[PDB]
C-alpha cells in the first residue's frame, strides 16, 4: 500500500526519522502537505526558513507517492532543520521530543496566518473564568495562528487556591503536548495514572508557598491543572527520567496505554465528549545518553500498523504496539 | 513574580523571578532546588522549549504560569 517508505539513517538520525513517520501518519498534517495547502500560508519576501516547510512537505509527498519498500533520504530536510535549530547540526544522538518541539515550532512560524504579531495583559476578574479562558485563547490566537496550531494546540487551566482567603487565581496556558510524570504505584502503571499525577492538586507550602496577592503574603495554596481546550492531535510525552541529584537514569517502567477510547473527561475543566484513538508511538530503547528510536504508526483510515525503523518498514499487529519503550504517544480525536 | 515548574516525578516547585530573568538564571534557580544541572534541563512552555540568551519576557511568561521540566532520552 502507501506511505510505507523508510528513511535513511544519515548518522544517528533515528530520533528525527521516528518523528518524521509519526508526522507522516498524522492524517490532517499529511493532507496539508499532499494537497499543497501550505503554499497559500507561506510568507512573501526573502526568508531564511521558507525552505523548511517546503522540504518537510516534499519529504511527506515523496513518502506517500513511493513504492512499498523504497527508502527515502531526508538529507535536504535535515539541512533545513539544522539551520533553523543549530543544535541539530552534525551527527549526535538526540531526544525526539526536543526535536518534535523545535520542528513544529519552525513549521508553525513559517505558515503562521499572523504576519506581524500584535503587542496588553489586562485584568479579567469581572469575568467567569470560562469566559476569561476564551479571552486568553483569542489573545494567544492573535499571535500564533497556523494550520499546525489548528492540529496540536490545546489549553491548560491552572487553578491556584489560597488556603487562607480561599481566592482561586486562574491562568490559562496553551500547550502543544503534555509531558506526564510517571506513577511509581504499579498491577501496572497506566496512562490514566500518569494523567492524574499531572492533574493532581499540588499542595504548595514551606519553600513552595506561593504569595497570595489578596492576602499580601506567602500562604499554603493548592494548584490544579485541568484541560480547558482539547487539541485535535494529542501528543503525550512520558517523563522517563529519574530525579537523581547526582546521576539521572531512564525509567523503563511499562506504562499501559490504550489503542482506542482514551477517555479524558475526568481531566476536563467543564467539557462538552473528549475521546482519542492512538495512531503513532515513538519508541526509545537505550539510556538517557544513547540508544535507538523507532516508530509504530497506523496508516490513516487503514487500521494497519507498521514498525518504522529508519530504512526498514515492517507490518506489525496492534498487540505488539504497547511496550515499555513507548516514549511519545500520538492520539487523534475519535468520531 | 511567581512562576511554577512541573518537575520530573509529579512535584511542582515555585520560583521567585522577574520578567527580565534569563532562562539561564531560571535554570540556576531550578538547579538550586532540584540539583539538576542547567545543561540537562529542558523547559517547555506553550509548546516552546525555552532557550538560553532569552528572557521570560521574550516568551510572554506571566505570573503563575507553569514551565514543564523534561530531560533527554538521547538516541
Ligand atoms: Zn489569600
Amino acid at each position: 500500500a502507501q506511505g510505507l517508505a523508510g528513511l535513511r539513517n544519515l548518522g544517528n538520525t533515528c530520533f528525527m526519522n521516528s518523528i518524521l513517520q509519526c508526522l507522516s501518519n498524522t492524517r490532517e498534517l499529511r493532507d496539508y502537505c499532499l494537497q499543497r495547502l501550505y503554499m497559500r500560508d507561506l510568507h512573501h519576501g526573502s526568508n531564511a526558513h521558507t525552505a523548511l516547510v517546503e522540504e518537510f512537505a516534499k519529504l511527506i509527498q515523496t513518502i506517500w507517492t513511493s513504492s512499498p519498500n523504497d527508502v527515502v533520504s531526508p538529507s535536504e530536510f535535515k539541512t533545513q532543520i539544522q539551520r533553523y535549530a543549530p543544535r541539530f547540526v552534525g551527527y549526535n544522538q538526540q531526544d525526539a521530543q526536543e526535536f518534535l518541539r523545535f520542528l513544529l515550532d519552525g513549521l508553525h512560524n513559517e505558515v503562521n496566518r499572523v504576519t506581524l504579531r500584535p503587542k496588553n495583559p489586562e485584568n479579567l476578574d469581572h469575568l467567569p473564568d470560562d469566559e476569561k479562558g476564551r479571552q486568553m485563547w483569542r489573545k494567544y490566537l492573535e499571535r500564533e495562528d497556523s494550520r499546525i496550531g489548528d492540529l496540536f494546540v490545546g489549553q491548560l487551566k491552572s487553578s491556584l487556591t489560597c488556603t487562607d482567603c480561599g481566592y482561586c487565581s486562574t491562568v490559562f496556558d496553551p500547550f502543544w503536548d503534555l509531558s506526564l510524570p510517571i506513577a511509581k504505584r504499579g498491577p501496572e502503571v497506566t496512562l490514566m495514572d500518569c494523567m492524574r499525577l499531572f492533574t493532581k492538586e499540588d499542595v504548595l507550602d514551606g519553600d513552595a508557598a506561593p504569595t497570595c496577592c489578596r492576602c499580601r503574603g506567602r500562604k499554603r495554596c493548592i494548584k490544579k491543572f485541568s484541560i480547558q481546550r482539547f487539541p485535535k492531535i494529542l501528543v503525550l510525552h512520558l517523563k522517563r527520567f529519574s530525579e537523581s541529584r547526582i546521576r539521572t537514569s531512564k525509567l523503563t517502567t511499562f506504562v499501559n496505554f490504550p489503542l482506542r477510547d482514551l477517555d479524558l473527561r475526568e481531566f476536563a475543566s467543564e467539557n462538552t465528549h473528549a475521546v482519542y484513538n492512538l495512531y503513532a508511538v515513538s519508541n526509545h530503547s537505550g539510556t538517557t545518553m544513547g540508544g535507538h528510536y523507532t516508530a509504530y504508526c497506523r496508516s490513516p483510515g487503514t487500521g494497519e500498523w507498521h514498525t518504522f525503523n529508519d530504512s526498514s518498514v515492517t507490518p506489525m499487529s496492534s498487540s505488539q504496539v504497547r511496550t515499555s519503550d513507548a516514549y511519545l504517544l500520538f492520539y487523534e480525536l475519535a468520531s | 513574580m511567581q512562576i511554577f515548574v512541573k518537575t520530573l516525578t509529579g512535584k511542582t516547585i515555585t520560583l521567585e523571578v522577574e520578567p527580565s530573568d534569563t532562562i539561564e538564571n531560571v535554570k540556576a534557580k531550578i538547579q538550586d532546588k532540584e540539583g539538576i544541572p542547567p545543561d540537562q534541563q529542558r523547559l517547555i512552555f506553550a509548546g516552546k522549549q525555552l532557550e538560553d540568551g532569552r528572557t521570560l519576557s521574550d516568551y510572554n511568561i506571566q505570573k503563575e504560569s507553569t514551565l514543564h521540566l523534561v530531560l533527554r532520552l538521547r538516541g
